[PDB]
């Protein structure tokens, strides 16, 4: 899983282009067969080789060149990354996909350092109201 | 000494079968324990899993009193009686509470009428400006 | 007993062909597994009444101060009875409603009858009550234990 | 071994005794502890029995789910087990337990109520950081670093 | 094992006049190591100001009368006493220490909200 | 400054101790909170990528520049 | 009896000067809680809705078992008490 | 029993101060009281007595 | 008859062989004078130490290459709070307060009334993820499972106030989270 | 007009428009409950000066989303029984009675059922 004849292996398979986004972002050149993409984008593999050890069998591949951000893995497949099931969300039963009642939009990231962050605020009202004044004439 | 429909204040009664030793109408061990264990089940066989959502919960007789004498192992249409009592039916255990109150000191629609919620142990009767605001241990 | 384990017995990646050999013969220890867990074994399917009301029936806490004491030497036990009968089996136990200090009924009552209750076993003192009459330990050797050898300053103790 | 407590009892294990009592002979006792858990650990998986894993007591214990949501009575005591909690008749005990520290004990007292009213918890890492002074002296500053290192001193644990 | 410094046994005294002795010796202590306090902890006043501070406090207790509130007292006056010698107390808490301090009148306060 | 862990951000189980603050930011400026009791290797390693990502986009000279 | 435990207490001097207590069996049990602040005992936080408070002495209610022990306990420390009859 | 969970006294770092000091009390989300709950009844029972018969005093005998 | 005649007991009696033998002389050792001489001068067992220490230089390497990369997660792992819905899209939480008494760090804030449309709704809730232990007592506690722990864990903020969710962000949770929270109730569903 | 944005109706008496941000929900412009708090002004507040205000959590109001659901039927029975449609998964079962000549919703779900023979007069 060190060797350079995986490497060059992989080298080979992925190519130059999607190679040196791999030696960029991953620090490691890897090769795996396309599982699916998210809503955002990312691209999700798994991997065949049989050097490769026990926890790096799935790999994500983010749409940044330079930047990679693990809150823009969409959650249907955040939980096949982590190997929490073999069922990637684009394999889902129909009994087993969950129904909405609601619009779903595209996949937004955490938010945190724009002007996007999340503002907490009360949502109840005062727990008293101030009598609204009103003038009679006195007779 | 468990009771249901044991109260001082009314007059006797013999539709609840909880006192047994009625010693509630009666003037003056493991088979009184399984009797209670009896009569507790026959309560809670008809009665509707409405907890949750019961205003009378942490303050339910029929509660504390299947967990303190029972085992741990085990449809009525509303009413409308004004806008200050809540009744949901389903929950009543037929104990009779409301009606010594309602002829015997209400003497009727009263200015006393209201005293029924306390008296009914479960949430067949609850006040209807309370409704599912708080509960007993918030307070 | 827990003897080395042949290194293809344990679920780990180990060596291929040619380069099993060279790790056979550049290892001190080659028997030793190299602690990656196997992919294609390991984790391969991911994780995604009163009858017996004991808690009211717990024992209830009895104290047992020096009047109450005094009673079991004086009167005897319920269960080795030294009381007279009648009025006067009830005179005698209501002297032990109020104070009455041990060391004085320590002061005048037969030897023979505080050998018998107070001490045990004919006069012998009472020992602190172990919490398990089954502790034991006996020494072993390295034959049996497989921990270091008696050169070692720690020593093995089996439950004999 | 002492006073066993839930399946120590039904287990075999060996407990190593040093001589010289000082760094090296707990590590060696450290190592070995290490080998006889690994024997227990063993042991366990081939001797897990079926059957229910909690008290079979709803007033104690949480029902099921689906038991939960369709009997009355499930319902009740769910109900009332996370908003009451469960009482716990009046006295105290003191329990204590082979910890990896070493002996971790708790002084509870209960007033019948759902609370605890006292609660004393025993760290061996207190008792042995109050011996530090006895065991330090003479020593240089790089042995302090050892001493310290031996006791197993996790200070949550000193602290509470 | 051996007691820290400055560290005294505890004794519960039984007597008055011997108790009085021991207060007045543990008053000339505090004076004494007063220029020290002010040297360990960096403070921003004179030690004589820190001598008057000394004075202040035995003097809120001038007039205890129960003896079992007298060794009370004196044993928290030596616990004080061996912390700040032997520089436990962070140099924050005894700056505090000498940043402690006319009340309103009954319509100031009732403007305000009162207390 | 990280905060890591519920105690940092805001006292957690340990709120209302007569003994702890009620976070770690009454004390410290802090630049990033880390959710979690405790944070996970991978929680925290997040909140550090985070914290990188802010000093990627630092602009103190430029900000002499344009701002000064 | 009369000793001023207060003094060797630790506790502030307001429980004595300025807070005052109730002694009550409200139906086994005597227990003594503090009269509420007339300021200061909540306030909505402006944020979250949450309930504030600067009365360190809220959530605290002393138990007894008997009618002269929390009497007596509440002399000891010199606390300004009220007994609300039964 | 008498000391308040929560203590008096909090602190925090003064920035005219350049420190950290004390200050009384004051809580954003007060501590809430659902202890409130405690059940008008007695859940346990009287308990059943396990004293050994040699500690039990001796009953006087039925008369002749 | 027991050993309590001279004071004893049968735990006081050490086994057979406890007292340590002789400790041997330099004439009762095992080895050569050279013989411990060469191991000593040439430092036998610590060339033994780099020996093993160089082996593992030519070993798989554990690591993992987060962010591209994620550890093993279960069906019960707690992470962060959401809310959830029915599939009708009408909320599972009855307003019952029932994960509010349980909070043993009291995180939770809930008020209550009747809706609109006379349903026990709950117009306020909030968690206080600054106070909240991660430890599923509410999770557990709820009757209609409209209170769970979603295994996401990446959610740092930089400022503190973006960790108190209100029920618009516990809410907004559950819709964004639902498929991954599927995924854990029906795996651990056996075994709750 | 301020009014349907700071006051609680039944029914909303406009169109929502899900790009207005001033709602209280994407789907709903009116508050749903009296004590809650409108929408529009809980975000004129100081924390809102900068901040964007389409990006803030918004989910959609379950009460618009439960009416839409059909009006359940039970054919050949007074008792509507529902368990929340998940078994384990759904909410504590209960029983619904029928008798009177409306649609009754769950406890829990908030499904209105109701009997086939009152259809017309509940669909009037
Ligand atoms: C860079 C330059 C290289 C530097 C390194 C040079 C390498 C050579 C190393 C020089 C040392 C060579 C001498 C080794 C032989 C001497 C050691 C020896 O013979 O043992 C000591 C001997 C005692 O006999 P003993 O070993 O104790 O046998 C009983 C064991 N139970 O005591 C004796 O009686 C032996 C006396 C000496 C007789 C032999 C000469
Ligand atoms: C060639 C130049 C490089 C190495 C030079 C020094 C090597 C050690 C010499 C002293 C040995 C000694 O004293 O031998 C004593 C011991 C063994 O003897 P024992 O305990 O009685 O054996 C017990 C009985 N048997 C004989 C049946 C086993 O041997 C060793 O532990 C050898 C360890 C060498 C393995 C690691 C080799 C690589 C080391 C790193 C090099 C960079
Ligand atoms: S009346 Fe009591 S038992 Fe019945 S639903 Fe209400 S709380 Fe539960
Ligand atoms: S409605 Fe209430 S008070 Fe009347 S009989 Fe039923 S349980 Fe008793
Ligand atoms: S794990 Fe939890 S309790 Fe421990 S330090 Fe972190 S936040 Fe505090
Ligand atoms: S996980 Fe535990 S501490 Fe956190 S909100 Fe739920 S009950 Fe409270
Ligand atoms: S336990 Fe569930 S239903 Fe009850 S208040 Fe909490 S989230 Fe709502
Ligand atoms: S209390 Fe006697 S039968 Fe009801
Ligand atoms: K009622
Ligand atoms: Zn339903």
């Amino acid at each position: 899983s060190s060797s350079i004849q995986r490497t060059l292996r992989n080298l080979w398979k992925n190519g130059f282009k999607k190679s040196f986004k791999q030696l960029q972002g991953y620090n490691d050149i890897k090769s795996g067969r396309l599982v699916g993409t998210d809503s955002f984008g990312n691209k999700f593999y798994e991997v065949d080789d049989p050097v490769e050890i026990h926890m790096r069998t799935r790999f994500v591949e983010y749409t940044g060149f330079w930047r990679q951000d693990m809150s823009e893995v969409e959650p249907g497949w955040h939980y096949w990354l982590a190997y929490g099931t073999d069922v990637p969300p684009n394999q889902l039963k129909p009994e087993e996909k969950s129904v909405r009642a609601y619009p779903v939009k595209k996949h937004v990231p955490n938010l945190t350092y724009t002007d996007g962050a999340y503002v907490p605020y009360n949502t109840a009202r005062p727990k008293c109201a101030t009598w609204d004044p009103k003038v009679t004439e006195r007779p | 000494i468990p009771r249901y429909c044991y109260h001082e204040k009314l007059a006797v009664a013999g539709n609840c079968r909880m006192c047994l030793v009625a010693s509630c109408a009666m003037p003056v061990t493991p088979k009184i324990k399984k009797a209670r264990e009896g009569v507790t089940e026959m309560l809670l066989e008809n009665h509707p899993l409405d907890c949750p959502v019961c205003d009378q919960g942490g303050e339910c007789d029929l509660q504390e009193q299947s967990l303190r004498y029972g085992s741990d192992r085990g449809a009525v249409e509303n009413k409308a009686i004004g806008p200050l009592i809540k009744t949901s039916m389903n929950r009543c255990i037929h104990c009779t509470r409301c009606v010594r109150f309602l002829n015997d000191v209400a003497g009727a629609n009263s200015e006393l009428s209201a005293n029924v919620i306390d008296l009914c142990p479960v949430g067949a009767l609850t006040s209807k400006p309370y409704a599912f605001r708080a509960r007993p241990w918030e307070l | 007993s827990g003897g080395p384990v042949p290194v293809f017995k344990k679920y780990t990646t180990g060596s291929k062909g040619i380069w099993e050999k060279i790790r056979q013969l550049l290892t001190l220890v080659p028997n030793r597994s190299t602690g990656n867990p196997l992919v294609k074994n390991y984790r391969v399917p991911p994780p995604g009444y009163y009858d017996r009301d004991h808690r009211r029936n717990y024992p209830r806490l009895v104290a047992f101060d020096q009047t109450k004491v005094s009673g079991l030497l004086t009167l005897g036990s319920a269960q080795n009875p030294r009381i007279s009968v009648g009025e006067k089996g009830q005179k005698e136990l209501a002297v032990f409603d109020q104070s009455v200090s041990l060391s004085s009924t320590l002061a005048t009552i037969d030897p023979k009858v505080v050998k018998s209750e107070l001490l045990a076993e004919g006069g012998s003192p009472v020992v602190a009550p172990s919490l398990n009459k089954k502790m034991k330990f006996r020494l072993t050797e390295e034959s049996e234990h497989g921990m270091y050898p008696e050169d070692y300053p720690i020593r093995i103790f089996a439950q004999n | 071994k002492s006073q066993p407590y839930d399946a120590y009892d039904k287990v075999d294990f060996d407990i190593a005794v040093g001589t010289k009592g000082d760094c090296y002979d707990r590590y060696l006792i450290r190592m070995t502890e290490f080998r006889q858990s690994l024997r227990i650990i063993e042991q366990c998986c081939n001797q897990m029995p079926p059957g229910p894993v909690k008290v079979e007591d709803f007033k104690v214990a949480p029902p099921p789910r689906a038991l939960m949501k369709e009997d009355m009575e499930a319902l009740i005591h769910h109900f009332l087990l996370y908003t009451k909690g469960y009482a716990v008749p009046a006295g105290e005990t003191y329990t204590a337990i082979e910890a990896p520290k070493g002996e971790m004990a708790v002084y509870v007292v209960s007033d019948g109520s759902e609370r605890p009213y006292r609660c004393k918890i025993r760290a061996p890492g207190f008792a042995h950081l109050g011996a530090f002074d006895h065991i330090a002296r003479g020593h240089f500053l790089p042995d302090a670093v050892a001493i310290i290192g031996t006791m197993d001193l996790v200070f949550g644990e000193v602290d509470r | 094992t051996n007691p820290t410094a400055f560290a005294q046994t505890t004794r519960y005294v039984k007597d008055s006049t011997e108790m009085r002795t021991l207060v007045l010796n543990l008053y000339r202590r505090y004076l004494r190591h007063s220029r020290g306090f002010v040297n360990n902890y960096n403070l921003d006043i004179p030690a004589s100001q820190v001598r008057t501070k000394i004075r202040q406090e035995f003097e809120r207790q001038r007039f205890v009368k129960d003896l079992p509130l007298k060794n009370v007292l004196y044993m928290k006056a030596q616990m004080e006493f061996q912390e700040l010698v032997n520089f436990w107390k962070q140099q924050c808490h005894v700056m505090q220490y000498f940043e402690s301090i006319k009340g309103d009148s009954f319509v100031q306060k009732f403007l305000k909200g009162a207390q | 400054v990280i905060s890591m862990g519920s105690c940092a951000n805001g006292g957690g189980y340990y709120h209302y101790s007569y003994s702890v603050v009620r976070g770690v930011d009454r004390i410290v400026p802090v630049d990033i909170y880390v959710p979690g009791c405790p944070p996970t290797s991978e929680a925290l390693m997040y909140g550090v990528f985070q914290l990188q990502k802010k000093m990627m986009d630092g602009q103190t000279h430029r900000m002499w520049y344009r701002s000064y | 009896t009369d000793l001023a435990k207060e003094l060797v207490s630790g506790a502030p001097k307001e429980l004595i000067t300025e807070r005052v207590a109730r002694i009550y069996q409200e139906t086994e049990t005597w227990k003594i809680d503090w009269d509420i602040l007339n300021k200061g005992n909540r306030w909505e936080n402006d944020l979250m809705g949450y309930q504030s408070s600067s009365d360190y002495m809220q959530g605290t209610i002393l138990k007894f078992d008997t009618r002269e022990g929390a009497i007596r306990f509440a002399k000891g420390q010199g606390w300004d008490y009220y007994i609300q009859e039964p | 029993k008498d000391f308040p969970t929560t203590g008096y006294t909090e602190v925090r770092y003064d920035a005219e101060k350049r420190r950290v000091v004390y200050e009384p009390l004051e809580l954003t989300q007060a501590w809430r009281n659902f202890t409130v709950g405690s059940s008008v009844w007695e859940q346990v029972g009287d308990g059943k007595d396990f004293t050994p018969e040699s500690f039990k005093l001796p009953t006087p005998a039925p008369d002749p | 008859p027991t050993l309590a005649l001279t004071s004893g007991s049968i735990q006081g009696t050490h086994p057979e062989g406890f007292r340590l033998p002789r400790p041997k002389t330099w004439e009762e050792s095992s080895e050569s004078a050279l013989s411990k001489a060469t191991k000593w001068y040439l430092l036998s067992e610590i060339f033994r130490g780099l020996y093993i220490t160089l082996e593992m230089y030519f070993r798989a390497p554990y690591t993992i290459y987060y962010p591209f990369e994620k550890g093993p997660v279960s069906p019960r792992f707690r992470g962060e709070h959401a809310l959830r819905r029915y599939p009708s899209g009408e909320e599972r939480c009855i307003a019952c307060k029932l994960c509010e008494a349980v909070c043993p760090a009291q995180a939770i804030t809930i008020e209550a009334e009747e809706r609109i449309d006379g349903s026990r709704r709950t117009y306020k809730y909030d968690i206080d993820m600054t106070k909240c232990i991660y430890c599923g007592y509410c999770q557990e506690s709820c009757p209609v499972d409209a209170i769970v722990e979603t295994p996401n864990v990446e959610y740092a903020t930089e400022t503190r106030e973006e960790l108190l969710y209100n029920k618009e962000k516990l809410l907004a949770n559950g819709d964004k989270w639902e498929q991954e929270i599927q995924y854990a109730l029906d795996a651990d569903a056996p075994y709750r | 007009s301020t009014k349907e944005l700071t006051t609680a109706r039944i029914k909303d008496i406009s169109k929502p428009d899900e790009n207005n941000l001033q709602q209280q929900a994407p789907n709903r412009i009116s508050p749903w409950s009296k004590s809650q708090k409108p929408r529009a002004e809980a975000q004129d507040n100081v924390r809102f000066a900068v901040k964007d205000l389409a990006k803030q959590p918004r989910p959609y109001a379950a009460i618009d989303l439960i009416y839409k659901q059909p009006i359940r039927y039970i054919e050949h029975d007074n008792v509507a029984v529902c368990d929340g449609n998940g078994g384990a998964q759904g909410h504590p079962k209960v029983y619904i009675n029928l008798d009177q000549n409306k649609a009754i919703p769950c406890g829990y779900c908030g499904l209105r059922f109701a009997q086939a023979a009152f259809k017309e007069d509940i669909e009037s």
